[PDB]
RNA sequence: ACCGAUAGUGAACCAGUACCGUGAGGGAAAGGUGAAAAGCACCCCGGAAGGGGAGUGAAAUAGAACCUGAAACCGUGUGCU
RNA sequence: UGAGUAGCGAAAGACGGGUGAGAAUCCCGUCCACCGAUUGACUAAGGUUUCCAGAGGAAGGCUCGUCCGCUCUGGGUUAGU
């Protein structure tokens, strides 16, 4: 569903952590088993495994929003983005 | 301890009389052709010649 | 007759090392109270490498240090070897005056007037 | 020396927190007066 | 007469007029000699402004550096900056960084 | 027959905000280029900052630390002493 | 005004290369010196991006600064135990 908002694409997740893990940006109340759902059903993929982190709103005076930015690991299959 | 009076622009300009400074030893150097401290070394070229 | 605003462990260990980098390199630059005050502990040193005895080899080891140069490259001569060797063989007949001091002027950010001082 | 003041985050919301102020009468006033007065933080 | 300003520069006015003393009055070529070899802070930024009102006096206009010389020389106090330090016993001092305008006017005298 | 930026509401500016206190609370300073941005293309000194020309405009001693610019205070030159 | 006066916060540094407009203070190397029931190695409270890389020197750093816990841009925190 609509979970996923942006694809990372930084030296650490493109060239590497690229060969066969994703890495996403995803809503800021959905748990790792709601990601790996609708990774499929969106990318026609199985996934494997699913990590998940927070990260916290950073001062720029206002502050940045807070992210949360989830790694998926696929048995079979390839996004290819 | 503390001043009793405050200083006038009068007193105050006498004592400066001898804040002064200095100015260099500078004579024309034989080979380099600028200005060079005596007894030192030409910054321009490197030649002292004692 | 100079401390060089310094105690007496220190003004002994700083005029060692200062004797033994001028050697190895022939030139280097430092202030004027200190080149006045090497130069007289650099020209002895010498003196003993000009006599060539054992008892002489061992009096000029309490004040040289131990470092290696290995541009020679024939076994990385040591600092002590280049001395009655290379340097013993240059004033054999010279008696006297083995260094000279030139001046450079004031340097900035701290007022003090360098200097270079050289082996003849 | 030991200073007065010791930083605590426990201590601080169960003392001068919001659902403490409102556990009182006089507590509420607190919050009405700061309201009336425009402050941007209300409690702790 | 040509002239160059320096405007705005971080040192105290007093330690600025030590050294213009040194120059006002001579020559274009003695006075770039007399900075340089001096070991004063205020030479280096002083010696930069007499580089450039020489240039202007033969780019704008066309006088030959040959007949130039130190006309005027004079140093002005600009804004101040306030800063303060932390005393004994909770006490705190007043800091000034002055500000100085540096003002060079070179003539040929004709 | 009220005030005109130390005045008038604490606040003519994004003010109950900078800041101060464990807390209940206390609390400021900050308006003005020009009729029109027409906000100095280009050359020169400099690492920059800054500056001297050229140009814009009625005016740049109107160049954004920008209407008018008093006194204290700090400098340079000079007639008499 | 006092006044270019007091002070610049416990301590060992020296030389040779490199960078650059500018080096006693930044980088690399070799000697020397200090702690070592410790100035070493892990972790609660508290702080809240101070962490990494490239690029900068107006201000802050009680001097300097090409350097920084400072400025700009982009990054960094992965648990069935």
């Amino acid at each position: 569903r609509d979970i996923l908002k942006r694809p990372v694409i930084t030296e650490k997740s493109s060239e590497a952590m690229a060969e066969d893990k994703y890495t996403f940006d995803v809503d800021t109340r959905v748990n790792k088993t709601q990601v790996k759902m609708a990774v499929e059903e969106i990318f026609n993929v199985k996934v494997a495994s699913v990590n998940i982190m927070n990260y916290k709103p950073k001062k720029k005076q206002g502050y940045t929003n807070k992210r949360r930015k989830a790694i998926v690991t696929l048995k079979e299959g390839s996004d290819d983005l | 301890a503390v001043p009793k009076r405050r200083t006038s622009k009068t007193r105050k300009n006498k004592r400066r009389t001898h804040f002064k400074i200095s100015v260099p030893g500078m004579t024309e150097c034989p080979n380099c052709g600028e200005y060079k401290l005596s007894h030192r070394v030409c910054k321009n070229c490197g030649s002292y010649n004692g | 007759y100079r401390k060089l605003g310094r105690t007496s462990d220190q003004r002994k260990a700083m005029l060692r090392d200062l004797a033994t980098s001028l050697i190895i390199s022939e030139r280097i630059e430092t202030t004027e109270a200190r080149a006045k005050e090497v130069r007289s502990v650099v020209e002895k040193l010498i003196t003993l490498g000009k006599k060539g005895d054992l008892a002489s080899r061992r009096n000029a080891a309490k004040t040289l240090r131990n470092v290696e140069i290995l541009n020679e490259d024939e076994t990385t001569q040591t600092a002590l070897q280049k001395l009655f060797g290379e340097i013993a063989e240059r004033y054999t007949e010279r008696q006297g005056g083995y260094t000279r001091i030139l001046k450079q002027g004031p340097r900035r950010g701290d007022g003090a007037e360098s200097v270079i001082i050289e082996l003849v | 020396v030991k200073r007065t003041y010791q930083p605590n985050k426990r201590k601080h919301s169960k003392v001068h927190g919001f659902r403490k102020r409102m556990s009182t009468k006089n507590g509420r006033k607190v919050l009405a007066r700061r309201r009336r007065k425009g402050r941007k933080v209300l409690s702790a | 007469e040509a002239k160059a300003v320096a405007r705005t520069i971080r040192i105290a006015p007093r330690k600025v007029r030590l050294v213009l003393d040194l120059i006002r009055g001579k020559n274009a070529a003695e006075a770039i000699a007399i900075l340089k070899l001096t070991n004063k802070a205020s030479s280096p930024v002083i010696e930069k402004v007499l580089m450039s009102a020489l240039a202007n006096a033969e780019h704008n206009y066309d006088m030959n550096t040959d007949e130039l010389v130190v006309k005027e020389a004079y140093a002005n106090e600009g804004p101040t900056l306030k800063r303060f330090r932390p005393r004994a016993q909770g006490r705190a001092s007043a800091i000034n960084k002055r500000t100085s305008h540096i003002t060079i006017v070179v003539s040929d005298a004709k």
